C-alpha cells in the first residue's frame, strides 16, 4: 500500500515454497527488518492465487502479538510482495539445535502458553489456521512464539460447513480429518497444537506416520483405538472400517515419559478423540500447567 | 458441539457485528453513478445467481460477491458496458475465498459470452483488489443467519431455507436493502421465516444475543415483507427458480402471510 520496493534492500534468502521465495529485507528509511514473501503473479494463468488472497485478507484483521504481523502489501501488475515482521528462527530448526539437552520446561511452557494465546486468537476471529506445526511457528530473539503462515487457513462460519479435505501436514493431522468427517472445527488446531506440545518435550514428531492409515494406526496404538464410548460417532465415519485393529489405550505416563502431572492432564484434553471433549485453546490458558509462567506477554507491533 | 464453536460464537458473533459496519457499501452510491441504476445491479446480481446455480457455488460464494460489488461501486464509477466486468471478477475473487473448487478463469471469460477476454477479467480482479486493498473476510447475511439457526426450538428445514431464500432477495434490490446490516436483514429474515412457518417469533434469546427486538427490527420486516409479497412479479425471477429445487425444500413455493401483526 503506502510501500515501494525501492525502500528496501534485500540482504539474503531465508525460506521458499510453492507461495515462492523469502528475502530477509531492512527498511532503508526506518531500520525496520522484515521478511518479504515474493508472490509471482506474473504466473497468472488463473489470476492471484487462492492462498494468496486468503493469507492477505485473513492476516489483514489478525492483531495479536504471537501471530506474525504483515505489515505491508505491495501489488505491482507483474508481482506481489508480502511485507511480514521478520522473526530469526523456526521452531524445527531450533529443535535441531536444542540438540539432545532439549528445550528446558520453563521454555516449552512459555512457547505453549504464547502459541494458545495465538490460537485463541483466530478462533475468536473465525480463523482455522490448518497447518500448525514446528516449520511455521517463528521465534524471535526476545523469547516470543508466533504463527505464521496462513497460506491454507480459512474463514469459517458458525456452524462450519464442509471445507477442504486431508488439511493439516499429515503428522499433525487430526483423527476426524483422517476419517473423512464431513465436518470439522477449531479442535482440528487444538490437535496439531498437541502434538507439537509433545514434540517439544521429546524433540522427536508424536505421530510420524507414512500415510493417511499408518497414520490412524499409530495414534490408535498410541491413544487406543477409539470406540462408541470414547468417541460417538466414531463407528459411522464414512473412512472408519470395522476391521480396524483395537488396540488398548496405553497410560499416558508412557506416551512422554519426562512430562509432569499436569502436563500429562493438558496433553491428554488436547489430544482427546471426540472433537467436542477436546479442550478449546481458550480453556486451556487457564490450566494448572501454566500457573508458573512469569515471561511478560510479548507486545503486538505496528 | 464444537461444530458450533462453544467457546468462540459469542466473540465470533461481536467480531462480525464490528466488521459488518467496516465493510458496509455507501447507502446511496447509485444515484452517484451517472451511467449505472439499481435496476441494472438488480440484472447483474439475479445473473450472479444463475452463475452460482450453474456452477454449485456456495449461497455464501455469492453473498461475498455481492458485498464486493456494493463496495467497489461506493468509490470508482462504472460505464453500463462494464458492469458485468466488475461482477465477473466479484464472483471470481468471492469463488477463490469461499470455494473449496473455484471455477477457473477461463470458465467466467465463457459464462459472459465472451463479452471479456481473460485478460480484461484477470486486470479486475486486480483492480478489485486495489480499490478493496484485499479486505475480503466480509460478514454476509449468510453468516448471521446460521447463528441465528441455532437458536431454534427445535431445528426447522422449512424456516431454515426460507430465511435464506429471503435475505437471498434482499441482495437483488440495493433501494431498499442497502441501508440495511447484514446483521439486521437476516434478523427479519429469520423472524418472517419463522413467522410464515410456525407462527412464532423473534425469539428471546436472540435478543439476548443481539440486542435486536422487533421494535428494532420492523422498517426492515416492513421492507422484507412487501419484497416477499410482489416476489412473484418481481423482474427477476432466478431466486424464486433456485428455491423452487428440492435442495432449499420447495420454499419459493410457501405463500407469504398476508400480515405480521407487529
Ligand atoms: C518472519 O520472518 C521469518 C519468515 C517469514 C516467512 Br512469511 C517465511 C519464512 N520465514
Amino acid at each position: 500500500g503506502p510501500g515501494s520496493m525501492e525502500n528496501f534492500q534485500k540482504v539474503e534468502k531465508i525460506g521458499e515454497g510453492t507461495y515462492g521465495v523469502v528475502y530477509k529485507a531492512r527498511n532503508k528509511l526506518t531500520g525496520e527488518v522484515v521478511a518479504l514473501k515474493k508472490i509471482r503473479l506474473d504466473t497468472e494463468t488463473e489470476g492471484v492465487p487462492s492462498t494468496a488472497i486468503r493469507e492477505i485478507s485473513l492476516l489483514k484483521e489478525l492483531n495479536h502479538p504471537n501471530i506474525v504481523k504483515l505489515l505491508d502489501v505491495i501489488h505491482t501488475e507483474n508481482k506481489l510482495y508480502l511485507v511480514f515482521e521478520f522473526l530469526h528462527q523456526d521452531l524445527k530448526k531450533f529443535m535441531d539445535a536444542s540438540a539432545l539437552t532439549g528445550i528446558p520446561l520453563p521454555l516449552i511452557k512459555s512457547y505453549l502458553f504464547q502459541l494458545l494465546q495465538g490460537l485463541a486468537f483466530c478462533h475468536s476471529h473465525r480463523v482455522l489456521h490448518r497447518d500448525l506445526k514446528p516449520q511455521n511457528l517463528l521465534i524471535n530473539t526476545e523469547g516470543a512464539i508466533k504463527l505464521a503462515d496462513f497460506g491454507l487457513a480459512r474463514a469459517f462460519g458458525v456452524p462450519v460447513r464442509t471445507y477442504t479435505h486431508e488439511v493439516v501436514t499429515l503428522w499433525y493431522r487430526a483423527p476426524e480429518i483422517l476419517l473423512g468427517c464431513k465436518y470439522y472445527s477449531t479442535a482440528v488446531d487444538i490437535w496439531s497444537l498437541g502434538c507439537i506440545f509433545a514434540e517439544m518435550v521429546t524433540r522427536r514428531a508424536l505421530f510420524p506416520g507414512d500415510s493417511e492409515i499408518d497414520q490412524l494406526f499409530r495414534i490408535f496404538r498410541t491413544l487406543g483405538t477409539p470406540d462408541e464410548v470414547v468417541w460417538p460417532g466414531v463407528t459411522s465415519m464414512p473412512d472408519y472400517k470395522p476391521s480396524f485393529p483395537k488396540w488398548a489405550r496405553q497410560d499416558f505416563s508412557k506416551v512422554v515419559p519426562p512430562l509432569d502431572e499436569d502436563g500429562r492432564s493438558l496433553l491428554s484434553q488436547m489430544l482427546h478423540y471426540d472433537p467436542n471433549k477436546r479442550i478449546s485453546a481458550k480453556a486451556a490458558l487457564a490450566h494448572p500447567f501454566f500457573q508458573d509462567v512469569t515471561k511478560p506477554v510479548p507486545h503486538l507491533r505496528l | 458441539g464444537v461444530n458450533e464453536v462453544p467457546d468462540y460464537h459469542e466473540d465470533i458473533h461481536t467480531y462480525l457485528r464490528e466488521m459488518e459496519v467496516k465493510c458496509k457499501p455507501k447507502v446511496g452510491y447509485m444515484k452517484k453513478q451517472p451511467d449505472i441504476t439499481n435496476s441494472m445491479r438488480a440484472i447483474l446480481v439475479d445473473w450472479l445467481v444463475e452463475v452460482g446455480e450453474e456452477y454449485k457455488l456456495q449461497n455464501e460464494t455469492l453473498h461475498l460477491a455481492v458485498n464486493y460489488i456494493d463496495r467497489f461501486l461506493s468509490s470508482m464509477s462504472v460505464l453500463r458496458g462494464k458492469l458485468q466486468l466488475v461482477g465477473t471478477a466479484a464472483m471470481l475473487l468471492a469463488s477463490k475465498f469461499e470455494e473449496i473448487y473455484p471455477p477457473e478463469v477461463a470458465e467466467f471469460v465463457y459464462i459472459t459470452d465472451d463479452t471479456y477476454t481473460k485478460k480484461q477479467v484477470l486486470r479486475m480482479e486486480h483492480l478489485v483488489l486495489k480499490v478493496l486493498a484485499f479486505d475480503l473476510a466480509a460478514p454476509t447475511i449468510n453468516q448471521f443467519l446460521t447463528q441465528y439457526f441455532l437458536h431454534q426450538q427445535p431445528a426447522n428445514c422449512k424456516v431454515e431455507s426460507l430465511a435464506m431464500f429471503l435475505g437471498e432477495l434482499s441482495l437483488i434490490d440495493a433501494d431498499p436493502y442497502l441501508k440495511y446490516l447484514p446483521s439486521v436483514i437476516a434478523a427479519a429474515a429469520f423472524h418472517l421465516a419463522l413467522y410464515t412457518v410456525t407462527g412464532q417469533s423473534w425469539p428471546e434469546s436472540l435478543v439476548q444475543k443481539t440486542g435486536y427486538t422487533l421494535e428494532t427490527l420492523k422498517p426492515c420486516l416492513l421492507d422484507l415483507h412487501q419484497t416477499y409479497l410482489r416476489a412473484p412479479q418481481h423482474a427477476q425471477q432466478s431466486i424464486r427458480e433456485k428455491y423452487k429445487n428440492s435442495k432449499y425444500h420447495g420454499v419459493s413455493l410457501l405463500n407469504p402471510p398476508e400480515t405480521l401483526n407487529v
